C-alpha cells in the first residue's frame, strides 16, 4: 500500500521571465504594465472647466473666445489644441511660464485697477480682429490708449495700481508695435516713445518696435504682452508717453488645480487621477506603456509591451 | 528547482487536481483516491496574495506637466527635459524588469518549498512504517485502509500502532 | 518557512534561551538541561552583521543647492526642478521599500535554514541510534547520560559505541 | 526513553517588519533605516565658517554697509540668513541667482583696486541717505556714483579700463542709475542723450538709463541696477560712458571652494556634520532620511516614509 | 550556506575534478573511481548562462549631449544639470551594487542547492542498502562493483537485488 | 564497506566577490560588470560622418574661412573639436549654445540664397583682414557687410525681404556691427541716427550699433554680434535698416537627424561603435561603465565604481 504526494498543473500554462530563465512556464500569471487607455476625460468628482476655444492666457486679457471664462473656481482645468489667446496678433513674454501658472491654479478672481485717464487720451480703441456680436471690440481686461488729436504727441500721463489685498495679484499690460512710421505718428505723435513700469520688486522699460511686416489676420501691427506679480501692500506705477495697452482689471490666482492638455471628450460618469493627451488611465497597475507624458497620480512609464508576474508554481504537465 | 520537488523528484503535476495546489494520492486494497491539502495550499496562496498587495498599492505623488502638448518649447530646456525623462524611464524599465524576474524566481522556489515541507511532514509521521520510492511516494509496509489513509492526511496517524507489523514486513 | 523548521515542524521558540539563537534541550535519567550552540548562532549573527555594514557605509556624494530657500525661483525652471526632485524621491522610496522587504524575507529564511542545518547535522551524527519524532526532537534508543549528551552537542559522539544496544531496542530485543 | 531536542530562541513580543509576502511579520529584533531626527543647529565643528548675518552674499561684492565686515575673507562654509540685505539703494542685479550661487559655491573673496581716475569736472564721491555709515550719507564701498561736478552741466565722455594681471579670473560689477524724472537726470548728467558701453574680449553690451516715475523704496524713486561679468587672466574690460555709470573702485576674486547653506538655525561649534537643510543638521549613519528633499552636503537620500524597519533576527514564535 | 552542503557537511571541494561541477568518487573491491554528474552540472551552468544573458541585453536609448565640453555653460542651468546627473549616477551606482550582491547570494545558494539535490537523489535510490557518514558519502553494506556504481550514477540501481545482503550486514548477522 | 562519495569542484585560487552578507566571498569564477577600458579613438566604421576639424558648427551657417569645406553636406555623425573657430571677426551669437545644439542634432545643411540686392549708394562687399582668404581680405561667406559707398556719407534707408517658398522652415542669420569709435561709425554709415528693425510674422525686434572703445581681439576693436530666427514655410521676414546691418546672402536649412560628438580623439574607420565620449569610444556588451558621466549615443550607464565582479560559479572551498 502506497501514499503519493504531488501538486497541480494545467493544460495551458503561461511564460514568464526569471533571473535564470527567459522562458519559464508557470500555472498562472498576471500583467503588471497597463496597455489600455480610456480615450476620454474622466471628470467624475471634479469641479472642472473645459476652456474649449479659449486659451488660458486669453482668460487674463479677455479675448472674445474667453468671455465665459474671465473668472471662476475649479480643481481641474482642460486646455484644447488651437485655443485662441490673441485675436489681435502678437505674443507674450514668458508665455509658457505664464500658461503653467494658470494651469497650476484652482480659479481666477478679477479686481479693478481703477485706471482713469485725461480727455487728451482716448481709451476706447477697438479693432477689426476682436469683434463681439458683429461690432468691433477689444480685449476686455485692457484698454487701447491713443491721442484723440490725431498726430499730436501722447500726453505724459501716470497711472498707479495699489495692491491692498493680503495676496499677490497678477497684472498684465501690452505694448503696441506699429507697422510703419506714418502709423506710429498718427496714434501717439512724433516723439520717441518710452514706457516705464515701476514696483518695489520689478522695473523694466519698454520701447515700441516699428517696421513693415506681414499681415497676421489682416494686421501688420503687433501687440505684445508683459506681466509681473504685485505683492501685498505694494503698488505699481505706469509712466508712459505713448502706446500703452493699459489694464482695467488685474488677476488673482486661487487655490491649486490640475492642468490637462487634451482634445479627448469629457465623461462625467467615470473618474480618474491620471491623464494624458490621448485620454484617461484607470488602473491599479504600477507601470504603463501608453506615454512618458502624463499628469496626476500615474503609473510609472516603461518601455515594455508586457511584464507578467507569476501567481503560481512551475507548470509541469502530464 | 531550489527545493528539488516540483520539476524535481516529483516527475510531474496532476491536472486532475482542481481543489488544491498540493495534495495526496493513495493506493490500497480498496482502491485509489485523491484529496487536497489545505494548510500547504493556503501557505502558498497567502504568500502570493502578499506580493499582489504590494504590487497594487498607491503612490500618491501628483505630477504636473512640464511639456506643452500644443506649443513649442525652448530648445535648450527641451533637450534637458528629454535627457532627464529618458533617464528616468530607463531606470523604471530596469527596475520593473528586475522586480518581476526576482519575484518570479521567488514565487516558483517558494511553491517548491511548500511541496517539500508537506513531504517532510508526512515522512516524519510514518516514522519506521514506510519507505521512500524516490518519486515522491511512500511505500507503506502494513495494510493501510481508507480510514488509515485519512489518518495520515489529517495528521492523526500514530506510527506506534502499526510498528510491529511494519517492521517485520520490512525485514522478512 | 522556506526550510520548514522555524514556524514549521518546530512548534515554537524558547524564551528562556538567552545565551544563544539556536540550541539543545535534553532529558535523561539524571534530569533535564539546556545549552546554546555557538557555531550556528554566529553563522546567523555574522550574516546579519554583513547586512548592516552594507547599510551604514556612506555614499560620499556631495550635493549643492539648486533651489533658493530665501528668494523666488523663476517658474518654468522651478517646475522642472520640482518634477525632477519628485521623480528622484519616488525612485529612492521604491528602492528603500524594496531593499528592506527583500532583505527581511532573506534574513528570516536564512535564520530558518541555520536551524535546519543544525537539525540535519545531528540527525547524521546519531545515524541508527535514534529516531525523529517530527517536532525537532530525536528519541534516543540507548542510555545517554549527561556526558554522552554533551558529546552530541560537542560533536564528538561516536555512533558505533551504542549501535547494537540501540538496534536491539529499536526492534525489541 | 531519553531524548534530545533542537530549538531556537524567542522573546515576549518583538518588533514587526515588512516582507515580500507579509505586511505584518513578527521578528525577534529589528532596526530603523530611515532617519527621522534632526539637530535644530548648524554643526560647524572642524569648519572654517562665515555667518553673514544680515549681509546678503551679493552685498559682499558691492559693499553694502551691512557687509562692511564681509568684504574679504576665506572660509570652507558660508551661511546665508533670511531677509539679509544686498541693496541699500533700491535696485536689482541681472542674473541675480546665478551670481548668488556662484558666491555660495566659493571659499573666500579677495578685492582688487581698479584705480579708476576721473577728470575734475566729475564728482566721484556721490552719496545717498539710503546707504548710511554713522548717521552720514554714504555709498556702496566698492563702487562710485559719478555725477557732473557742477550741477546741470553735461557729463563728459570718460573712458576707464580695468586690466586683469592675475593668474586667475576676476569678477567685476558695475551699476546703472535710473533717475526718477527727466529733471533730476539733467542735474546729474546734463541735457545729453546717454549711452554706457562696456566691453572686454569675452563680453560687450550697451546700457541706456531708464527714466520714469516709480514707487519710493527707502524714500528713493531712483534705481541702481547691477551687472556683472568675469574677466579672464590677461584680458581687459573697458567702460565708455557719458553719465549714468556706477563704476567699480574695486573688483572681486572668488577663491577656492566651499559649501553654501541657507538656514536660520543657530551655530554650534561643538557638533560636526556633513549634511544640512533649512532646519539645521543631519548626522546619521543611516542610508535614508524623511526630513527634507532640500538638503546640501553629503546627505542620506530623501524618502516619503515615516519608518522602514530592517530585521536583525529570526521570526518570533512565542510561547 | 543556505542548503548546508557546499562549505557545509561536504568538507571541501575537489581540485582534481575538471570535467564537471558536481560528481562522484567511489571505492570498492576493484579499487577507486571518479565521475562527473552531467544533469546537476548543466542545471547550474544553464542558470548562470541565463543570468549572463540578462546582464548583456542592450537598451536602444539614444542619448544626446546637454553639456558642451569646449564652451562654457550658464551657471544656473549647469548647476541643475550637474545635480540631476549626479543623482542619476548615485541611483545607478546603488542599483549596480545591489544587483551584483543579490545575484551573487543567489548563484552561490543555487549551487549549494544542486549539490544537495544530487545527494538527496542518491540517498533515495540506495534506500535501506546504505547509511550516511555525515561527510557526503554513503557507506554501502553490500558488494557494489564498478557496474553497480555506474548504475547508481546512471540512476538505474534497483535496491531489491542487494536488500537482503545489505540488511543482513547492517544488523550484523 | 564499499563507499560512494559526493563532491563538487574547486580551484587553486578563486575570485573574491561581494554578497548581501559578505564582502570577501571566494567563488570559483567571476566576470566584471563595469567597463574600464576606452578605445582612445573615434570608431566611425559604418557612419557617414563629418570631421569639422578646425571649424566650429556655427561657422558653417555664417561662412567663416575655417568652415569653407563645411558650408553644406549630409551626415549621420558630426564631430566637433576643441578651439574650433566660429568668428574670424570678433563677436558672438545670441543663444549661442541653443544654436550649436540644433546643428549638432542635425544630419545635413542645405543653403538657399536670400537674393538681396543693393543700390549704388551702398557698397555691399565689405571686407576685413581678420577673415582672410588667399592672403587677401575677405568676410563671412554667407553674409555681406553693407556700408556707405562714399566714406563719411549717410547710409540710405533700405528694405530687404527674404520670402520662404519651401515646404519647411529655414534658419536665417544676421549680424550687427558695433563700431570701435565715433569716427568709425560716421565714416561707415554717417552722422545720422542708426536703427535696424527686423520683422517676421512670428518675430520682430530692434537693434542699435553699440559704439564704444574695447580690447582688440585678432586686432579688431569693432564687434559683429549675430542673431538668428526660424522663418516658417510661406512666411516672409523683412529687414528695415539705415546702416550697421550685416545682411545675409544665404539662409540655411537643416536636414534630418544626426549624432553630435565633442572629442579630440583621432578617427578610426575600421572599428564601429554606438557610444562615445570626450576621450574616445566605448565598445562593450557590459551594462555599466566608469570612464565618464558625459557620453552620447547608446551607452552603458555611468557608475561611480572601479570593479563589480559577478559570480559565475559556486563557493570555492580549496583543499
Ligand atoms: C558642474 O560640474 C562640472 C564637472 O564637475 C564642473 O566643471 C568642473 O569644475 C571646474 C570648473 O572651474 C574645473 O575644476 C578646475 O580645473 C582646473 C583646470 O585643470 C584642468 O582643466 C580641465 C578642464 O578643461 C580638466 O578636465 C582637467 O582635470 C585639468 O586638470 C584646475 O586647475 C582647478 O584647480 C583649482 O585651480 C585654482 C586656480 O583658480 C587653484 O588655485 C587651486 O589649486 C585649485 O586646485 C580645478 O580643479 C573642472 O575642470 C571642471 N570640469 C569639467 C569637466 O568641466 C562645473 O563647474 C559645474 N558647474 C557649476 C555651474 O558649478
Ligand atoms: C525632445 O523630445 C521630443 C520627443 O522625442 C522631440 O519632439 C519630436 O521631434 C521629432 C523631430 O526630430 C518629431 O518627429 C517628426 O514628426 C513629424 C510629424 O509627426 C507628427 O505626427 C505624429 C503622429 O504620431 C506625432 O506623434 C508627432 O508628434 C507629430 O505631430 C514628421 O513629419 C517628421 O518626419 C521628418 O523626419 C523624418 C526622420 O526620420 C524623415 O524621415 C522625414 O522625411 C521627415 O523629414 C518627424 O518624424 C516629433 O514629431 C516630435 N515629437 C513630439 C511629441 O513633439 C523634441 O524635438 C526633442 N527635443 C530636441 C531633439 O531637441
Ligand atoms: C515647487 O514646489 C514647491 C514645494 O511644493 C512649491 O512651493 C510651495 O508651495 C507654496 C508656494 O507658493 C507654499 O505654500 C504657501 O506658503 C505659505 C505656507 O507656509 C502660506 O503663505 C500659504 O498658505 C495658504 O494656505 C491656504 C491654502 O492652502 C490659504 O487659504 C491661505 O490664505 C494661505 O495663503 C501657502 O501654503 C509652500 O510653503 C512652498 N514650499 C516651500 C518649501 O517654499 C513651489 O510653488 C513649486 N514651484 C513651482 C514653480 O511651481
Ligand atoms: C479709417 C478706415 O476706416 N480705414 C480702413 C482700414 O482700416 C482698412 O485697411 C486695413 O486697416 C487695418 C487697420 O485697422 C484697424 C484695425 O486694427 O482693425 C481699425 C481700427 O478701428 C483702428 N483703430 C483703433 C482705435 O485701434 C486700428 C488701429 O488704428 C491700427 O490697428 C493701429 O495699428 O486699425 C490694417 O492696417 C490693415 O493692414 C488694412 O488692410 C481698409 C480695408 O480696405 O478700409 C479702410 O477704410
Ligand atoms: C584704410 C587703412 O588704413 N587700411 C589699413 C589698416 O586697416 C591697417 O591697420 C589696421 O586696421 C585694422 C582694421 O581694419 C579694417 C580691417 O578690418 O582690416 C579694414 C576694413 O576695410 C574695414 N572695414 C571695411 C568695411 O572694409 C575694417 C573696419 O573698419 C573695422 O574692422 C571695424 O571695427 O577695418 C585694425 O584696426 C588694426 O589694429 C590696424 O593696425 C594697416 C596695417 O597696419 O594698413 C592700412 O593700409
Ligand atoms: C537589536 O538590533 C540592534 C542592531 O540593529 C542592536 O543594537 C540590539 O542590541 C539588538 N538586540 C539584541 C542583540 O538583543
Ligand atoms: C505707492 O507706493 C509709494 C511708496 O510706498 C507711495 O509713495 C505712494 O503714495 C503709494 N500709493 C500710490 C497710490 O501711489
Ligand atoms: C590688455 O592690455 C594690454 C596692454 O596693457 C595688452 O598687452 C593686452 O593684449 C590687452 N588685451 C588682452 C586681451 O590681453
Ligand atoms: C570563467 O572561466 C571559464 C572557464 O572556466 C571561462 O569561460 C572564463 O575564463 C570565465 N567566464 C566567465 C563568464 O566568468
Ligand atoms: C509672402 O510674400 C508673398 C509675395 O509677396 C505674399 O503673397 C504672401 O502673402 C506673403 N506672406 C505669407 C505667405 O505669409
Ligand atoms: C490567476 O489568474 C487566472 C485567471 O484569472 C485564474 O485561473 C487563477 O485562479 C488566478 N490565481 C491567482 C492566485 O491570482
Amino acid at each position: 500500500d502506497k501514499i503519493c504526494l504531488g501538486h497541480h498543473a494545467v493544460a495551458n500554462g503561461t511564460i514568464v521571465k526569471t533571473l535564470t530563465n527567459e522562458q519559464e512556464e508557470v500555472t498562472n500569471a498576471t500583467e503588471t504594465v497597463e496597455s489600455t487607455s480610456l480615450d476620454r476625460l474622466c471628470m467624475k468628482g471634479r469641479s472642472h472647466k473645459d476652456l474649449g476655444n479659449c486659451h488660458p492666457i486669453g482668460m487674463l486679457i479677455g479675448t472674445p473666445a474667453c468671455d465665459l471664462h474671465l473668472t471662476g473656481t475649479w480643481d481641474t482645468l482642460i486646455e484644447r489644441e488651437n485655443a485662441i489667446a490673441y485675436c489681435y496678433p502678437g505674443a507674450t513674454v514668458n508665455e509658457e511660464a505664464l500658461r503653467q501658472k494658470i494651469m497650476e491654479s484652482g480659479g481666477i478672481s478679477k479686481i479693478s485697477t481703477g485706471f482713469t485717464y485725461g480727455s487728451s487720451i482716448n481709451s476706447a480703441g477697438t479693432t477689426k480682429a476682436c469683434m463681439r456680436n458683429g461690432g468691433n471690440s477689444f480685449y476686455a481686461e485692457l484698454k487701447w490708449l491713443v491721442s484723440k488729436s490725431k498726430g499730436q504727441n501722447f500726453p505724459q500721463t501716470t497711472n498707479t495700481y495699489r495692491n491692498t489685498d493680503t495676496a499677490e495679484h497678477l497684472i498684465m499690460w501690452g505694448i503696441h508695435h506699429p507697422s510703419s512710421t506714418q502709423e506710429k505718428n498718427d496714434l501717439y505723435g512724433t516723439q520717441s516713445l518710452s514706457i516705464s513700469v515701476g514696483s518695489s520688486t520689478y522695473q523694466s522699460n519698454f520701447v515700441p518696435v516699428v517696421g513693415a511686416r506681414p499681415q497676421v489676420n489682416g494686421q501688420s501691427g503687433r501687440i505684445d504682452f508683459h506681466w509681473t506679480l504685485v505683492q501685498p501692500g505694494d503698488n505699481i506705477t505706469f509712466s508712459h508717453n505713448g502706446g500703452l495697452i493699459a489694464p482695467s482689471r488685474v488677476s488673482k490666482l486661487i487655490g491649486r488645480g490640475l492642468g490637462i492638455q487634451s482634445d479627448a471628450p469629457i465623461d462625467n460618469n467615470c473618474e480618474s487621477k491620471c491623464f494624458w493627451r490621448g485620454g484617461s488611465i484607470n488602473t491599479r497597475l504600477p507601470f504603463q506603456n501608453l506615454s512618458p507624458r502624463t499628469v496626476g497620480q500615474c503609473p510609472k512609464y516603461v518601455n515594455k509591451k508586457s511584464l507578467m508576474l507569476a501567481t503560481g508554481m512551475r507548470n509541469v504537465p502530464e | 528547482g531550489l527545493f528539488g520537488a516540483i520539476a524535481g523528484f516529483i516527475e510531474n503535476g496532476w491536472e486532475g487536481m482542481v481543489d488544491g495546489w498540493y495534495g495526496f494520492r493513495h493506493q490500497n486494497a480498496q482502491g485509489t483516491g485523491q484529496a487536497a491539502d489545505y494548510k500547504s495550499t493556503q501557505a502558498a496562496i497567502d504568500q502570493i496574495t502578499g506580493k499582489l498587495n504590494r504590487l497594487i498599492e498607491k503612490t500618491n505623488t501628483e505630477f504636473e506637466s512640464i511639456e506643452s502638448e500644443f506649443s513649442e518649447i525652448e530648445h535648450q530646456i527641451g533637450n534637458v527635459i528629454n535627457w532627464t525623462k529618458d533617464s528616468i524611464t530607463d531606470i523604471w524599465t530596469y527596475q520593473a524588469e528586475l522586480l518581476v524576474a526576482m519575484e518570479n524566481q521567488h514565487t516558483i522556489d517558494m511553491a517548491d518549498s511548500e511541496m517539500l515541507n508537506l513531504y517532510e511532514r508526512v515522512r516524519k509521521q510514518l516514522r519506521q512504517n514506510a519507505e521512500e520510492d524516490g518519486k515522491g511516494c511512500f511505500e507503506i509496509y502494513h495494510a493501510c485502509d481508507d480510514s488509515c489513509m485519512e489518518s495520515i492526511r489529517n495528521n492523526t496517524y500514530d506510527h506506534s500502532q502499526y510498528r510491529e507489523e511494519a517492521l517485520l514486513n520490512r525485514l522478512n
